[PDB]
DNA sequence: TTACTGTGGGAAAGA
DNA sequence: AATCTTTCCCACAGT
């Protein structure tokens, strides 16, 4: 009947990692927009990552029921702007099992959509449909602003992340994207980090604090890794002209925006910058023009986006199933009531069917559907979600609360872990 | 107002 | 060497 | 009025 059992959800939620398979879709806030018959492409690149040893599982399945039922058991991708006169694309191809990028998107004025996102469509070379996966969304520019409002797409606030790339004298061939590889910062023409950008607060240390707040040209910022957690030193973002930094008392009255060309100076020494030669990347000593402006080279320019991050997990945890993995639910939030046998839940989020059953910790609770955005249920009492065979998972040691994590199961087997935790402590 | 902790990786200098 | 095209600056037109 | 955004244009420096 392919139910999920209490044993079987015991052993997964004990090895996550061994069972649970993540897709996550990588890309930039804002897209400027093409017109004419232009093709003016998304960069950075979106891109998918398909992470955990899950994958070589699956894999494993489907090698397994080829042979009941060799290459047919390849992944193959698409993706698209989710537009009816928009070329659908294919995708090129430690726990990362798969990477991909889409290079060549672009979005026509002829589309009239103030935001927009990608929709990523994976299969097996046999013609076995994975699933439909969305991006965040996207909001269509016409130009890099030149202001001197909504900031939540084109300004940079202290703690999101951002892409850098480097480009030469408008070659499309010559993008290169700041990215860590082996523990160092590097250049790469195929993968890009997201890096937490920061506001500094105040020789230098592992250890810093941080402001909130817009970055502004002349600001003393931290880009750290978001994979590796891995930083740069403390450098101040300064803007940028064709070749010259701009040092002017007056930039730093403009906020670092979208697509903006800019700089990185060390806070040591002023006419040293970060900088790119042949996918390496190096301090290199600017020289003065004069006390408003220094002469570098296209190597030491950056352009700054915001990117965003759309992450799926799931496991078929009954073993393989005839339909789509997708759409996968996304939980955004759990709203809780009442005490005692009067305490409930509702679960807040998007793409909810009505196949969904609520799971505290290993135990399955009778989930009403109300939208695909809200689902129903009752707490389950602690003596129940807490045994002598799960003490050991849900007992908070420091404060001896109950803790227990949410899961959305499917009733062919798949769980989707939510990311989040009911404390008992609540009620 | 937040701590964040990051090790440092020193970009190489030119020569 | 010649045909063709992402990309960035600038002009023009609109808000 | 003045400034900004949107759309149109075209050259550069590559493939």
């Amino acid at each position: 009947v392919q139910s999920l059992t209490s044993d079987r959800m015991i052993d997964f939620l004990s090895n996550k990692e061994k069972y649970e398979c993540v897709i996550s879709i990588f890309h930039a806030k804002v897209a400027q927009k093409s017109y004419g018959n232009e093709k003016r492409f998304f960069c950075p690149p979106p891109c998918i990552y398909l992470i955990g040893q899950g994958w070589k599982l699956k894999k494993d399945r489907v090698a397994q029921l080829y042979k009941t039922l060799q290459q047919a058991t390849e992944l193959v991708a698409y993706i698209g702007i989710g537009s009816d006169t928009s070329e659908r694309q294919q995708l090129d191809f430690p726990n990362i099992y798969d990477y991909c990028a889409a290079k060549t998107l672009y979005i026509s004025d002829s589309d009239k959509r103030k935001y927009f996102d990608l929709n990523a469509q994976f299969f097996y070379g046999c013609g076995m449909e994975i699933g439909g996966f969305v991006s965040q969304r996207i909001k269509v520019i016409s130009k890099p602003s030149k202001k001197k409002t909504d900031c939540k797409y084109l300004c940079i606030a202290s703690g999101t992340k951002v892409a850098l790339f480097n480009r030469l004298r408008s070659q499309t061939v010559s993008t290169r994207y700041l990215h860590v590889e082996g523990n160092a910062f590097h250049a790469s023409s195929t993968k890009w980090g997201a890096f937490t950008i920061h506001l500094f607060d105040d020789q230098e240390t592992d250890n810093f604090a941080v402001r909130d707040g817009f970055v502004y040209y002349g600001s003393v910022v931290k880009l750290v890794d978001s994979v590796t957690g891995i930083a740069l030193p403390r450098l101040r973002i300064r803007k940028v002209d064709k070749q010259q930094v701009i040092l002017d008392a007056s930039c730093s009255e403009e906020p670092v925006s979208q697509l903006h060309k800019c700089a990185f100076q060390m806070i040591d020494n002023e006419l040293v910058y970060l900088c790119l030669s042949h996918d390496k990347i190096i301090q290199h000593q600017a020289t003065a023009i004069n006390e408003h402006r220094h002469q570098i080279n296209d190597g030491a320019a950056w352009t700054i986006i915001s990117t965003d991050k759309a992450e799926y997990r799931f496991f078929e945890a009954m073993g393989q199933v005839a339909n789509p993995i997708s759409p996968c639910p996304v939980v955004g939030s759990l709203e809780v009531d009442g005490h005692g046998e009067a305490s409930r839940v509702e679960l807040h989020g998007r793409d909810f069917k009505p196949n969904l059953k609520v799971w505290f910790g290993a135990t399955p609770v009778e989930t009403t559907f109300r939208s695909e955005e809200s689902l129903h249920c009752s707490i389950p009492p602690v003596s129940q979600v807490r045994n002598e065979q799960t003490h050991w998972m849900f007992t908070n040691r420091t404060t001896g609360d109950v803790e227990v994590p949410i899961s959305l199961v499917r009733d062919d087997g798949v769980v989707y872990s939510s990311g989040l935790t009911f404390s008992y402590k609540s009620l | 107002r937040r701590m964040i902790n990051a090790s440092v990786w020193m970009p190489p200098m030119e020569n």
